[PDB]
DNA sequence: CGATCCTCTCGAT
RNA sequence: GAGAGG
């Protein structure tokens, strides 16, 4: 069953952040995805299992996370980097100055 | 699901949107991309080296992708590259292309106007990557030229090439000289350079985002995961459109790669350059200017990434913001007289579908254990069984799913169970009481089971309706759900701030039947009614009656299920504690002392039952009240009876004949006024139609009629009668429907009006034409028992359609509000400093609701101070301990006659006194009428009323109190009501004055004569009061986290769908003709510039405003009239000679006119006697008005005002024929005779104004008010005789211009609340001033639109969740923006925890 | 950097629903996954029950941080913080 | 029987009171193209095959269709067809997930291109229960 | 305050700021016919002091932007003849507190 | 560039 | 796409 944008907005009002995280989430997609710390893009070569990552044109290495997001916003990121968008992802508030 | 990853695990905080450089794609790229063609590659089982696949990822299911392996559901897919043989243009960049075009010069590659202009200094002084570049191109699109040099001469970088005036031409750029057509590359070559100072100026970012990076050079080719395949039948393809148009652009660029090295036909070359890029755009874009797109085996046209993300059933809406979710579960819905409030009931076949992974723990070891061995077929089962590494075991398949030896830490997905929390819905979710949880009851049969007094916030019934149920997958969801979602949580609501639930249908019907004085109860059944209650105490109360046999009351079985230290006082009517028609209601120790049981007592009601238990007892507790008294009423009602037959719809034969000539009579009222209509007699009023004075007469006659009719038949029905006992207990039926039934149906209306003639000249072809009747034009004369005839039946029917219409508007354009409403106040939430902002921080509010208390903890309480006499004020108020006759009695106080006399006591008690009148006055300066009940949290009443029965006061005995022990302690309590708590002067004053009205409250409530004379407390019960104030008042406080945002917008938005009627019931008089409801709603929201009722209400001088004739002169002085209003004719005769008429009868006139060279050509216009008189116009006016016109140009004459016909002539002071026929023109149209622009009718209201009298009371003090059509704030409100200070209009954006934004903002929640309050509905002050401040802060008018909150300074992401998704989208990488990620939508689209309630804070060690 | 001293704390002395709410689950979480148990069980079983138990006798040590709009931040422990509701 | 439900006599409904016969057909043709490659109404079993429903084929006789009178629910398969891939490749209907009832009439005719086509008539009697509507 | 009566030429208004630090104010004296402060609808606004709007935005841990806005051509702000940065204080009556202060930031 | 929500079934490409 | 349900 969808549990659209009205019920979303009723778990807002109600301020059950995790329940509303869980429907999100856990219940429908979730998705591991690999990013660079440096463009902060989905380029990260996901090479499990032998212990390699690597985004090339970065020539990063280590510099590398894992983030949980839904596969329908792995799929809009993709498509926005489709468009020549670039919805760089980055794991720290950092506005640096 | 997908494996470990050594990978640390962080959140986003940030997205940094920007542009891909081609080099960044060729280097982030895979692939190659050179062929169009799919996999097979000449029959070959494979992949082709071109399109996908050559190291991208695998469509086969096969654990090979490049390497990386990871196989599909955990490879993500890998970009490839497409090099473009020729630069080529982004659809949605092109405006902006165009834009960058018209301010950089073509040759130089520089900005125009650095930095000497004095307009350009200041446009690049603004903080801005878009509002600055807003200024940069309006200034520098008029130049021409790239300017040689520029003035202190001062010489600069600047060459001498003239700008072209650039136009869009289907999806290429043409230049204007003075010709040739722009180049993609040529346009580069200009881009490529610019300047890194100059373009970061006009919205750029030298790291994220060049406008160079606009036009694409390098294509970003998506994987497979984008654009999957798999169809219906395998043995053919099944490709995906983005797939089909990759192939579609390759072959435009294999194409013109062949061209350029092969024989380049000059200008055939540039017809498949113009297809490349007819291809690149229309791929991420389709539906533009220009054409749509092509078959490619497929449906026709192709999608497009742009259509991908579109709204509503696209990327963002249907995916991200919602979605369709496992542990969910639907069917049709039941009620249950004997399930708990806060229950649901589940059918087995869903319980046992739906599961919850519990933890094997030594706590459930057992109990998981036995559920394994029931499996997923019996009921408390499991369906799967998950240990370490993760592996499911399959319950059903599983060859040891009988061996199963549980181990700690494993997970057993077990079947829902009696008493788990769930979540319930019913769609629309226009409120969070739509969306609850419940506690499971596990139930057979198929549909759910809810407790009849639920019904109400789901706004479910039984006739078909289905509902949803969501089950909570970990310990801290459940927790969510029980503690914050739970149904007994959410009884009194902060909508309107009163419950939401209460006893309706056939326990509201029977409760009240229970309650009659006449019902009594014997042994037998009133055992079985106690023993019916669960939380009987075993003890059989004494009957009222002990005498020839025991007889309990139904009031006395009744207060079984209402619990102790319940107190409850009303007064209806004619209510005298002796209450003679058993109305008001007693309750004292939860035991009914007095007072039928009804909708006022039981249901929805603001100081109901259930308002007071939920805040007495508690939540628990008052859900259940619910079932105690379903379950005594139910069983009662079930051996009583409850029916409604045709006979309940008759009235006496002599009630019948009454009725009958109650009509007659109506129609001799409307042949008489018709006659009267008829004959020339009667007059309109000032301000409308003859026509439209009859219609509104004949109307109230004929609903006068309806109404007495139905009130005839009303009477005449029994209190025995089925249709009046539901109407009496509130649980269906209102006065309308015994009257339509009974009596007479009445008059039906479509848009307003009585039926209109839809044939020629009547209403049907039954009728003859010019027939204004009652019958002919819809009155229904017969009720429905009598039956309609078929002129009757056929004029219902249109009435009838017309609701059936607005119904269905009423929904989808209240539905769109709603989302507007919700989507403008999402993120506005309390934070730990008692502030209301938004997502960027700023502020909304300073103090939440302006007072920074729940509105669920608030209630409507008596301000008694502000009203009575000022004689009645200081009986009540007023201690004189230095008076023999106005001191306190020794029978009050301990201190008594020790105090008579005193001295130093009387200084408190006249500081006491002194506070209070202050109080009165500051009362009456802030609620003007003198209205004294408004929503305060602390019901001091109610507590007052406690210590009074838990001490068991005696008014007998004197109080142990002191006056310094009433006087302080009061004062004490005040510097106790912490609301904020900073130690410093900005906060200490936001304190003093958010808890300002309590005090007021609390002083008139805690005077020393009043404890002492009137609640008569002890020193005990005093200090009880005053720590029971203390606690509730700091328990009414708003909690930091509370999404006040949406619960604002459905607060507003729930109402407006329940909105009926979008024509106003105000069919008497058709000068009330304002635009209300819906229409008006939107009115409101989209600040329409233009709105349909501008309207002025004007209050007069305050002297001076009872003066009728006053009024009168001010209307005439204000209401514009021309000379078109006043003229009969005008004419143009050849009377030659000027002192000689040729007009008989104007001799008179050329008589006068001579003491105390021009035209043959005489204007002559004919005035109107009674026009001349409904304004205040004379002859002498109106020709001194001409005369001040043309001066000298023209000469006028004119005839006396006493002067039979009314007569102005003109003439002018070769071709002169046709100037005058041209003046007289400019005569009617454009000549203001008197009044003020754009005012065009004025009206005089009598208005009812609620005044201190002299003696202190509020007195009712008519007073004379016009009211305008049009709108000219400035120029009326400079009026003499108004009362500039008075003046109003609904048209809150002049109110805005004239008096400024704060007059605006208090102008437009006057609107809003008008709007809600028409409808007969209440919502919260706080709810409405939050929309209303929001609209607000920017210091204009910002509507809830794609124009208005859309365009604001908040997230990307949060905005394209809204409307415009795709551009919002292409704004945000072109101007490089950062997203703070601190919304709620952003953190909806990253499936992260929002901070929201739960998450509005950090959980730590 | 940033955090409020003990001495200065402006905030509520009193726990937040939507703090107790995320409190308890939190505990009952730990509970429900074997973690030990600082108070006695009186036939109790259930992991939510056992957390509102110990929130009522003030042993769950854990610690809300409450941010303020610029960022600064207040540590309040369960321990201190009043349940009224 | 409160806002809008009604209580209805049980044993009214056990005389018949509101009863009521449903019919469900199904369809299915052998092929739309292929000169040479014609799928076929067969009872399918391995023949590599691997794409079978299951949903047991079990009441199929010999030419893929169930006989009328057997007792079908759940997701058995009701008519069995293969698609020729160069082994087969399952086509086989089964019942609607949710249903059940007895098969009622089995057609077995030809369409004008000379297509072997079948229409399968199921049929369940329903007697009205708590959430049914009137 | 130049007090001017029916129109003001758009040459003479590209000379208004010209003489700093010096400030010109215009007014038509049909907009001051009524005092607009006097209106029911219009609360007490209160020109707060460069140290006040400091201690104000410390109090509430603020940035300029965060602060609600009053616009400089707004009839209050020409009234108090508020310069751009200057904040307002906006002492109202409240059905729910009685007295409410909000505060507005010149644009 | 907007145009209630959610739910079902059907037929046809 | 249409038909429907609350
Ligand atoms: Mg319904
Ligand atoms: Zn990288
Ligand atoms: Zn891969
Ligand atoms: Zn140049």
């Amino acid at each position: 069953l969808r549990f659209g944008e009205m019920e979303r907005d009723c778990m807002i009002a109600h301020g059950a952040a995790s329940f509303l995280k869980e429907r999100l989430m856990e219940a429908s997609d979730a998705f591991r995805v690999h990013i660079c710390g440096i463009c902060g893009l989905m380029t990260v070569i996901a090479k499990l299992n032998h212990n390699q990552f690597e985004c090339k044109g970065c020539d990063n290495k280590i510099d590398i996370y894992q983030i949980h997001i839904p596969y329908a916003a792995k799929l809009l990121f993709q498509e926005l980097m489709a468009m020549n968008i670039t919805p760089r992802l980055y794991t720290d508030r950092s506005r640096d100055f | 699901g997908q494996q470990y990853s050594s990978a640390p695990l962080r959140t986003v905080k940030e997205v940094q949107f920007g542009l891909f450089s081609p080099e960044e794609v060729r280097a982030i790229s895979v692939a190659k991309i050179r062929f169009p063609e799919t996999m097979d590659e000449t029959q070959t089982r494979a992949k082709i080296g071109g399109l996908n696949d050559p190291r991208l990822g695998s469509i086969d299911r096969n654990l090979k992708c490049q390497t990386c392996q990871e196989g599909m559901n955990e490879c993500p897919g890998h970009f490839g590259h497409i090099d473009l043989a020729k630069p080529v243009f982004h659809v949605g960049f092109i405006a902006k292309i165009k834009k960058v075009c018209e301010c950089v010069c073509m040759h130089c590659g520089k900005l125009l106007l650095d930095e000497h202009n004095e307009l350009m200094r200041q446009a690049l002084a603004i903080k801005d990557s878009k509002k600055r570049f807003a200024a940069i191109w309006t200034l520098c699109k008029t130049k021409m030229v790239c300017e040689t040099d520029v003035p202190s001469l001062v010489s600069r970088g600047g060459c001498g090439n003239t700008q072209p005036t650039i136009r869009k031409d289907g999806l290429k750029l043409v230049g204007s000289w003075k010709l040739r057509v722009l180049s993609t590359e040529e346009i580069l070559n200009i881009f490529k350079h610019i300047s890194v100072k100059d373009f970061t100026s006009l919205g750029f970012n030298e790291v994220f985002s060049r406008p160079e990076w606009m036009i694409l050079t390098c294509l970003p080719v998506p994987p497979p995961p984008v654009r999957p395949s798999i169809s219906f039948n395998e043995s053919q393809r099944g490709e995906d459109d983005l797939t089909f148009k990759l192939a579609d652009i390759l072959k435009a660029n294999i194409s013109l790669e062949t061209l350029e090295h092969n024989g380049a036909p000059h200008h055939a070359i540039e017809e498949a350059e113009s297809l490349l890029q007819f291809h690149v755009a229309t791929y991420m874009d389709n539906d533009i200017a220009g054409q749509p797109q092509a078959l490619q085996k497929s449906g026709r046209p192709v999608k497009s990434i742009r259509a991908r993300l579109k709204g509503k059933e696209g990327r963002i809406r249907g995916n991200l913001m919602g979605k369709r979710v496992d542990f969910s579960a639907r069917t049709v819905i039941s009620g249950d007289p004997n399930l708990e409030l806060d229950q649901v009931g589940v059918p087995k076949s869903i319980a046992k579908t739906l599961t919850y992974p519990e933890v094997v723990t030594p706590y459930n070891i057992d109990r998981l254990t036995q559920l394994v061995r029931n499996g997923p077929n019996e009921h408390p089962g499991a369906k799967y069984v998950i240990r370490d590494s993760g592996d499911r075991i399959d319950l059903r398949y599983s060859k040891r799913a009988g061996d199963i030896q549980l181990q700690y830490g494993w997970k057993v997905e077990r079947h829902i169970m009696d008493n788990d929390p769930v979540l319930f819905n019913r769609q629309p979710s226009l409120h969070k009481m739509s969306m609850m949880a419940h506690r499971v009851k596990v139930i057979p049969y198929s549909t759910f089971r809810l407790n009849l007094s639920v019904t109400s916030p789901y706004n479910a019934d039984f006739d078909g309706d289905e509902m949803n149920l969501h089950v909570p997958q970990s310990e801290e969801t459940r927790a969510e759900l029980s503690q914050l979602c739970a149904v007994p949580l959410q009884i009194v609501s902060p909508q309107s701030n009163k419950p939401c639930m209460g006893i309706v249908q056939d326990t509201l019907c029977g409760i009240r039947k229970l309650t009659l004085r006449d019902t009594f109860i014997e042994l037998d059944q009133v055992l079985n009614m106690l023993y019916w209650v669960p939380d009987w105490d075993g003890v059989i109360p004494t009957p009222a009656i002990i005498k020839p046999k025991p007889l309990w009351s139904g009031k006395q079985i009744l207060s079984v299920a209402i619990p102790n230290g319940i107190h409850l006082q009303r007064f209806d009517e004619g209510t005298t504690l002796l209450s003679p028609k058993d109305n008001g209601m007693l309750i004292i120790d939860g035991q009914i002392i007095f007072g039928v049981v009804e909708k006022k007592t039981v249901g929805s009601s603001n100081g109901g039952l259930i308002h007071v238990v939920t805040r007495e007892k508690g939540p628990q507790v008052c859900a259940k009240l619910f079932g105690n008294i379903q379950k005594v009423v139910n069983f009662w009602l079930l051996h009583n009876g409850f029916s409604t037959g045709i006979g309940d719809t008759i009235a006496d034969g002599p009630t019948m004949r009454e009725i009958t000539e109650t009509i007659a009579e109506a129609k001799k009222k409307v042949l008489d006024v018709t006659k009267e209509a008829q004959a020339n007699l009667l007059t309109a009023k000032h301000g409308m139609t003859l026509r439209e004075s009859f219609e509104d007469n004949v109307v109230r006659f004929l609903n006068e009629a309806r109404d007495k009719a139905g009130r005839l038949a009303e009477v005449n029905l029994k209190d025995l009668n089925n249709v009046k006992q539901m109407v009496m207990a509130g649980s269906k039926g209102s006065f309308i429907n015994i009257a339509q039934m009974s009596a007479c149906v009445g008059q039906q209306s479509v848009e307003g009006k009585r039926i209109a003639f839809g044939f020629v000249d009547r209403t049907l072809p039954h009728f003859s034409k010019d027939d204004y009747s009652p019958e002919s034009k819809g009155f229904v004369e017969n009720s429905y028992l009598r039956g309609l005839t078929p002129q009757e039946f056929f004029f219902h029917a249109m009435g009838g359609r017309e609701g059936l219409i607005d119904t269905a508007v009423k929904t989808a354009e209240t539905g769109y509000i709603q989302r507007r409403l919700v989507k403008a106040l999402e993120d506005i939430m309390v934070h730990y400093d008692n502030t209301t902002r938004n997502s960027l921080g700023n502020v909304i509010q300073f103090i939440y609701g302006e007072d920074g208390m729940d509105a669920a903890h608030i209630e409507k309480q008596s301000l008694d101070t502000i009203g009575g006499s000022d004689a009645a004020f200081e009986k009540r108020y007023r201690v004189d301990l230095l008076n023999t006759d106005h001191t306190l009695d020794p029978s009050l106080l301990e201190s008594g006659s020790e105090i008579l006399g005193d001295l130093k006591l009387q200084v408190l008690l006249d500081e006491e006194y002194k506070q209070l009148v202050k109080d009165r006055k500051f009362l009456r300066e802030v609620f003007v009428d003198g209205e004294a009940n408004w929503p305060l949290p602390v019901n001091i009443r109610r507590i007052i009323q406690n210590a009074q029965q838990t001490f068991h006061i005696d008014h007998t005995k004197p109080s142990d109190l002191t006056i310094k022990d009433i006087v302080l302690g009061v004062k004490d309590l005040q510097e106790n009501l912490l609301v904020l708590r900073g130690k410093n002067e900005i906060i200490q004053n936001a304190q003093r004055d958010a808890v300002t009205l309590f005090c007021c409250l609390l002083r008139s409530r805690l005077a020393t004569r009043r404890v002492l004379q009137e609640y008569r407390l002890t020193k005990q019960a005093f200090d009880w009061v005053l720590s029971n104030i203390e606690a509730q008042f700091l328990r009414s406080v708003v909690h930091p986290g509370e999404m006040v945002g949406v619960l604002a917008a459905q607060s507003i938005g729930e109402p407006a769908t329940q909105m009926t009627l979008n024509t106003f019931h105000f069919a008497g008089v058709a000068s009330k003709k304002v635009t209300s409801g819906v229409p008006r709603l939107k009115e409101i929201l989209n600040v329409a510039k233009n709105m349909k009722t501008p309207s002025l209400t004007v209050y007069l001088e305050p002297g001076h405003a009872a003066d009728q004739e006053q009024a009168k002169l001010i209307r005439s002085a204000i209401e514009h009239t021309t000379l078109k209003s006043v003229t009969i004719a005008s004419e143009i005769y050849y009377d030659p000679d000027p002192r000689s008429t040729v007009i008989p009868e104007d001799e008179e006139i050329i008589q006068l006119h001579f003491s105390l060279q021009q035209s043959p050509w005489l204007l002559r216009l004919e005035l109107d006697r009674a026009a001349m008189n409904d304004k205040d116009l004379t002859m002498g006016q109106v020709g001194e008005r001409i005369k001040q016109t043309f001066k000298n140009d023209l000469f006028v004459i004119w005839s006396e005002d006493n002067d039979e016909k009314l007569i102005i002539r003109c003439r002018v002071v070769a071709e002169e024929d046709h100037m005058l026929k041209k003046i007289e023109n400019t005569m009617l149209e454009n000549i203001t005779l008197r009044g003020v622009e754009n005012i065009e009718r004025v009206v005089m209201m009598k208005y009812d104004r609620k005044v201190p009298s002299p003696t202190g009371e509020y007195v009712k003090e008519p007073e004379w008010v016009l009211e305008t059509d049009g709108v000219n704030l400035s120029e009326v409100m400079t009026v003499p005789g108004i009362d500039p200070t008075r003046i109003y209009t609904n048209s809150f954006i002049d109110i805005m211009e004239v008096l400024g934004i704060e007059a605006g903002r208090a102008a437009l929640y006057k609107e809003v609340y008008n709007v809600i309050a028409s409808d007969g509905s209440y919502v919260n002050y706080r709810h409405m001033a939050l929309l209303v401040d929001v609209m607000t802060t920017q210091g204009g008018l910002t509507s809830v639109t794609r124009h208005g909150f859309n365009r604001s300074n908040t997230g990307a992401l949060m905005r394209c969740s809204f409307e415009e998704t795709v551009e919002i989208l292409f704004e945000a990488g072109a101007s490089a923006e950062l997203d703070d990620c601190r919304g709620v939508s952003e953190n909806v689209i990253l499936g992260q925890m929002a901070p929201i309630g739960t998450g509005a804070f950090d959980v730590m060690i | 950097e940033k955090a409020i001293p003990k001495d200065q704390r402006a905030t509520t002395p009193y726990m937040t629903k939507y703090e107790r709410a995320r409190i308890l689950g939190t505990r009952a979480l730990q509970i429900s996954m074997n973690a030990p148990v600082f108070v006695d069980l009186e036939g109790e079983t259930d992991p939510l029950r056992i957390a509102m138990k110990e929130l009522a006798e003030k042993k769950i040590p854990l610690v809300i941080r409450r941010y303020l709009p610029d960022g600064s931040f207040e540590d309040w422990s369960v321990e201190e913080l009043i349940v009224d509701l | 029987n409160q806002e809008d439900s009604m209580i209805m006599n049980q044993s009214s409904i056990d005389r018949g009171l509101f009863r009521s016969l449903f019919f469900r057909s199904y369809m299915d043709q052998e092929k739309k193209y292929g000169m040479s490659i014609t799928e076929t109404f067969e009872k399918p079993q391995r023949t590599n095959t691997l794409r079978m429903k299951h949903g047991t084929y079990d009441k199929l006789d010999d030419d893929g269709l169930i006989a009328p009178g057997v007792r079908v629910s759940g997701e058995d398969v009701i008519i069995g067809k293969t698609t020729p891939i160069s082994s087969k490749r399952d086509a086989s209907t089964p019942l609607r997930s949710t249903e059940n009832g007895i098969v009622d009439q089995v057609l077995v005719t030809t369409n004008q291109d000379g297509l072997k086509f079948v229409k399968v008539r199921v049929r369940t009697t329903k007697i009205p229960q708590i959430g049914d509507k009137f | 305050i130049f007090v001017y009566q029916n129109n003001i030429t758009p040459s003479a208004m590209k000379l208004v700021p010209s003489i700093p630090p010096a400030t010109i104010e215009t007014f038509n004296e049909a907009a001051l016919v009524v005092n607009i402060t006097h209106h029911e609808l219009v609360p007490k606004h209160i020109r707060l002091s460069s140290d006040e709007k400091r201690e104000l935005l410390k109090r509430y841990r603020l940035k300029e932007s965060q602060l609600p806005r009053i616009q400089r051509a707004d009839p209050v702000a020409l009234y108090l003849g508020l310069k751009r940065g200057e904040v307002v204080k906006i002492i109202r009556k409240s059905e729910t507190s009685g007295r409410y202060a909000s505060y507005r930031i010149c644009m």
